[PDB]
C-alpha cells in the first residue's frame, strides 16, 4: 500500500483483515437452529413434476 | 488475454449451467481457446421454432 520514509512497507494485512466470507450478511438462513443455505428448484415447461 | 483454462472456468462453465433448462434443448458443446474467445454452442430438437 505504502512505503514509508525508513524504507519499511505498509502491506494490506497491516491495515484490514482479509478472509474469505459471504458476499451479504443482510439473510442468515437457520434449519432447526443450525447454520443452513438452500437452493430452489423451478420446474421446467412441460415436464413431469414428479 | 485468457488461456484456455481460464476461459473454461471463467465464462464456459457459467453460462453453461445456466442454459440447461431451455426448452427442446437436445446437447450442448463448448470449446475455449487460448486467444480468450468461448464458444458456446447449443443444438435444438428438430422442429424447434430458431
Amino acid at each position: 500500500l505504502k512505503v514509508n520514509q525508513d524504507g519499511s512497507q505498509v502491506r494490506l494485512r497491516d491495515v484490514a483483515k482479509i478472509e474469505l466470507g459471504g458476499e451479504s450478511y443482510d439473510v442468515v438462513a437457520k434449519f432447526n437452529g443450525q447454520p443452513a443455505s438452500g437452493l430452489g428448484i423451478k420446474l421446467a415447461t412441460g415436464a413431469n413434476a414428479l | 488475454g485468457a488461456d484456455a483454462e481460464t476461459v473454461q472456468n471463467t465464462v464456459t462453465q457459467v453460462i453453461e449451467q445456466n442454459m440447461n433448462g431451455i426448452d427442446h434443448l437436445m446437447y450442448m458443446s463448448s470449446n475455449g481457446d487460448s486467444t480468450g474467445t468461448a464458444t458456446i454452442t447449443l443444438t435444438f430438437e428438430s422442429g424447434t421454432d430458431p
